[PDB]
């Protein structure tokens, strides 16, 4: 059924699975028209498909051309997302296709179910978890590849960099969620935490800086403080 | 007019004939039902007094044979029989009619209710949904599951309705995933109508039969089949004008005939609200929306 706190550790077992987050598929800037009306301008989007175990991120870039002359774009975006996931599955060898796909929004369930009717043995699931995958576009290198794309394009990343050499996937995912939660609650402060020390750099083949084990503990505490801080600023606590 | 004579009524039973019904007391001198309109299918149905579990009944057409009902003390129910000896049927029927031991099918001359509920129902099709070819009548009860139900146990006793499943490869064209899910006209017109039913009459007949099995037997799978066949039309953007007009008529009479007090169990709130207010055909079922709103507004 649905993924929640009782069965959190199923993400890290050895059944291949993907999270699908569709929040940044359809992105617009709302602006005033000369006539004083309001109009949207779409910008490039991306499907965030992630293996939580391996960290393999299949970042499908949604160029604004895919919306031209289309109506009801928020609805199309769910079905566009479903089309591209079903394409990715179909592109993978069978031993690499997911046994389950977990959607971060219930509105993706039916689109994705209907596009995966050829794959009856792949479970399509919602989750009760509030995951911060919408902040994926706060990761500079991902945001860069999206905004520079001139055409539809898939780029493959590892969102855990080399972390799994040293920590487990449960722990890697927990770090990632905390990073993204912080970038979602206060992007500027989160980026300041991450990049304040020039001597820790991001390797060309990585998304995040090359923090030592001890420095990640610092960072992770500073990230929790940030999320705590903003919680108080928000609610006046 | 035709006659279904009864050998006797040994156990107290509420007897149903189409939309009428009357109580027969245990061993009451009841010898059957007379003046049944030739030209329609009919349904004679039972609910035992001592155990209202299992409503059960027989669909029949008086044109297809001489039928009578004898209680079976071993199987414990009123069983429909066919008497092939025509002469014997006339003598059996003529004594009971002279001794006035029979209830008259009580049709009012202003009343087209049954014609309207069975307009498109044919025995030949009933008998493909209810497989039991050694009889010209068809047995149905409350508990019989449908073929799709069995997909989600005894296949001989199922209701072989036409499977409708909106999240099925049959229903969804490759490359038209969204278009075909949000607008079911493909599934309705090409798949169901042209492909499976051949015409809208055959479609409406199954729908009308599903409603009747739901209403008369509380057969849950029939009610599912009824709602699916409605929802399939209402969720199609492109429906022939004559089909929508007839559908409105079909549904109006079904809602009109429904017991007010059974509405909570035989009427799917989601399907109806969707159909009348959210679907492509929200504005096209004028008679049905009017009766539904004036009779069951609570549901809406
Ligand atoms: C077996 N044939 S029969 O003669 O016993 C027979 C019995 C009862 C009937 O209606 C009550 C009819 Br009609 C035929």
């Amino acid at each position: 059924g649905a993924m929640n706190s009782s069965n959190y550790a199923e993400l890290f077992n050895n059944d291949i699975k993907l999270f699908v987050d569709d929040t940044n598929v359809y992105r617009v800037t709302v602006h005033k028209t000369f006539e004083g009306n309001v109009a949207t301008k779409a910008i490039n989007g991306c499907i965030f498909t992630l293996n939580p175990k391996t960290g393999h991120l299949f970042l499908k870039i949604i160029h604004t051309s895919v919306w031209a002359g289309q109506k009801r774009l928020s609805q199309l975006a769910k079905w566009k997302t479903a089309e591209e996931v079903s394409a990715l599955v179909r592109s993978l060898p069978k031993e690499e296709q997911p046994k389950q796909i977990i959607v971060t929004r219930k509105a993706m369930l039916d689109p994705l179910e209907v596009h995966m009717l050829d794959f009856p043995n792949i479970a399509i699931r919602p989750t009760e978890l509030r995951l911060p995958f919408s902040a994926a576009m706060s990761i500079d290198k991902l945001s860069d590849v999206v905004m520079k794309a001139t055409e539809p394009q898939m780029v493959l990343f590892n969102i855990y960099d080399d972390w799994l050499d040293r920590i487990s996937s449960y722990t890697a995912f927990s770090r990632l969620t905390l990073l993204l939660r912080a970038l979602k609650t206060n992007e500027e402060s989160a980026k300041m935490i991450l990049l304040s020390d020039p001597t820790i750099t991001i390797k060309s083949y990585h998304l995040w800086p090359s923090f030592t084990d001890e420095q990640w503990i610092t960072i992770e505490s500073q990230m929790r403080d940030l999320i705590l801080t903003e919680y108080g600023r928000k609610y006046n606590v | 007019m035709n006659t279904v004579p009864f050998t006797s009524a040994p156990i107290e039973v509420t007897i149903g004939i189409d939309q009428y019904s009357f109580n027969v007391k245990e061993n009451q001198p009841f010898h059957g039902i007379k003046d049944i309109p030739i030209g329609h299918v009919h349904v004679i149905h039972f609910q035992h007094a001592d155990n209202s579990s299992m409503r059960y009944g027989y669909w029949f057409d008086c044109r297809m044979g001489n039928f009578y009902i004898q209680y079976d003390p071993k199987d414990g129910l009123y069983k429909m029989m066919e008497e092939r000896d025509g002469a014997k049927f006339e003598n059996i029927v003529h004594n009971f009619k002279e001794r006035q031991m029979m209830v008259s099918y009580p049709k009012i001359d202003e009343d087209d209710t049954w014609y309207n509920l069975t307009e498109f129902v044919q025995m030949d099709k009933i008998r493909k949904i209810v497989r039991k070819d050694e009889n010209q009548f068809s047995y149905v009860d409350s508990s019989m599951t449908t073929v799709q139900e069995n997909e989600l146990s005894d296949p001989a006793h199922s209701l072989n309705y036409t499977v409708i499943n909106f999240k099925s490869r049959e229903a969804i064209r490759p490359g038209h995933e969204m278009e075909d899910f949000l607008d079911k006209s493909y599934y309705l017109n090409t798949v169901m109508l042209q492909g499976i039913f051949k015409n809208s009459s055959n479609y409406f007949g199954e729908l009308q039969f599903a409603f009747l099995n739901a209403m008369f037997f509380g057969n849950y799978g029939s009610s599912l089949q009824w709602h699916a066949m409605i929802e399939l039309i209402c969720s199609s953007a492109t429906v022939p004008k004559h089909m929508l007009d007839k559908l409105d008529e079909i549904l109006y009479y079904q809602i009109k005939t429904l017991p007010e007090q059974y509405s909570d169990i035989l009427l799917n709130e989601r399907v109806w609200n969707i159909c009348l207010y959210s679907s492509f055909q929200k504005n096209s079922l004028h008679n049905t929306e009017k009766i539904m709103e004036n009779k069951y507004p609570e549901l809406l």
